[PDB]
């Protein structure tokens, strides 16, 4: 059961050198080549790292890759981090020939100062009990870079019943707004005592608690 | 100019078999490998089955019981067959070039455009509009977020307005989310100032053209 994983986001300003990781789980990545694909939004995948250290014709040589067999991780390196590098980065490994991929990596160029997100939470309204429905509302906005992960809680315990996270879109002020929603039932709303929503923005996370 | 195309039906039902085929341009299959790769929604690509000119195949262990890839060397194509399609099978399917040796592809230069396959059996439905009330307290920042929640509709799209467009300060529409049961959901909120809260009217007007659903809901601070 070999699988690939990619970091959700990395923050780095242009002019620096940035790295992107991809670590195997069950097996060894030393048994197959790694191939890295770049996916600018609205475009098909195209290779950037090729046979673990080569690049195809036309790609600048600054796209460097490597294989680390110590912890079974692969690295995508961009030396001259450019504002035109914004794309989706994927890694390749073969599991008896499987063209498996990771979760995806969003690398953004910092042209704006780091923004601490503000999170507002809304428990299901009273008009939802009569409809035999329940759903926690978790709104996050005004943060950059716009890529966070969300984990629901049920009486201080992980739950993944209805996790529905869609991409943050562009705002008016160049910022981004997150999305993550927990679909539920009225019996489950009153069943517990503490509901919360968290977002791991970069390295620090802000959470609030709502109770029925 | 090596080129590739895929084709097939864009809508599939549960418990059905899924059939595809990719065509090659400007070459042969003799020592030229081909893979069928898919993009699950919001996830990375993964592959199911390969073939060469003779007909030997390698399969995905997870989809082994549901994969059949065959070559048609006379007309120069290769076909994807996916039996017993489930909700987890939603993706867009890609055929890619392959050069290699002894079963492992050592070269993937060009990629197909990809064809869209939908796996659902959900009928068209009207949204269930849900207003959401904030804590109605002057928080750390003097911002009051009021809005309505849209759920259980099919298919896209839906746009949410505010006071017939009169309010525009805190209006922020979103893309929709996917409920696993076959329906969708949306979100809308207004970030009104805390001082101007409690007495002013906040109403959202929802539009679902496929279901012809127009619902007006009023949002209140607290009760």
């Amino acid at each position: 059961n070999f699988m690939l994983t990619q970091p959700h986001s990395v923050s780095e300003s242009p002019g620096k050198t940035v790295t992107i990781s991809c670590t195997g789980s069950s097996g060894s990545i030393a048994s197959n080549y790694v191939q890295w694909y770049q996916q600018r939004p609205g475009s098909a995948p195209t290779t950037v790292i090729y046979e673990d250290n080569q690049r195809p014709s036309g790609v600048p040589d600054r796209f460097s890759g490597s294989i680390d067999s110590s912890s079974n991780s692969a690295s995508l390196t961009i030396s001259g981090l450019r504002t035109e590098d914004e794309a989706d980065y994927y890694c390749q490994s073969y599991d008896s020939g499987i063209w498996v991929f990771g979760g995806g990596t969003k690398l953004t160029v910092l042209g704006q100062p780091k923004a601490a997100p503000s999170v507002t939470l809304f428990p299901p309204s009273s008009e939802e009990l009569q409809a035999n429905k329940a759903t926690l509302v978790c709104l996050i906005s005004d943060f950059y870079p716009g890529a966070v992960t969300v984990a629901w809680k049920a009486d201080s315990s992980p739950v993944k019943a209805g996790v529905e996270t869609t991409t943050p879109s562009k705002q008016s002020n160049n910022k981004y707004a997150a999305s993550s929603y927990l679909s539920l039932t009225p019996e489950q709303w009153k069943s517990h005592r503490s509901y919360s929503c968290q977002v791991t923005h970069e390295g620090s996370t802000v959470e609030k608690t709502v109770a029925p | 100019q090596v080129q590739l195309v895929e084709w097939g039906a864009g809508l599939l039902k549960p418990s059905e078999t899924l059939s595809l085929t990719c065509a090659v341009y400007g070459g042969s299959f003799s020592g030229y490998y081909w893979s069928w790769i898919r993009q699950p929604p919001g996830k990375g690509l993964e592959w199911i089955g390969l073939i060469n000119h003779s007909g030997s195949t390698n399969y995905n262990p997870s989809l082994k019981s549901r994969v059949t890839i065959s070559l048609d060397t006379s007309k120069n194509q290769f076909s994807l067959k996916l039996t017993s399609v489930t909700a987890a099978d939603t993706a867009v399917y890609y055929c890619a070039r392959g050069l290699g040796i002894f079963g492992v592809v050592t070269l993937s230069d060009v990629w197909g455009q990809g064809t869209t396959v939908t796996v659902s059996s959900a009928s068209t439905k009207g949204p269930s509009v849900f207003p959401l009330a904030p804590s109605s307290k002057s928080t750390s920042g003097g911002t009051a977020a009021l809005g309505c929640l849209v759920k259980d509709y099919f298919p896209e799209p839906v746009t949410v307005s505010w006071n017939s467009g009169a309010l525009t300060s805190g209006v922020h529409t979103f893309p929709a989310v996917l409920q696993s049961s076959g329906l969708y959901s949306l979100s809308s909120v207004v970030t009104v100032p805390s001082s101007s809260l409690g007495t002013q009217t906040y109403i959202c007007n929802v539009n679902h053209k496929p279901s012809n659903t127009k619902v007006d809901k009023k949002v209140e601070p607290k009760s």
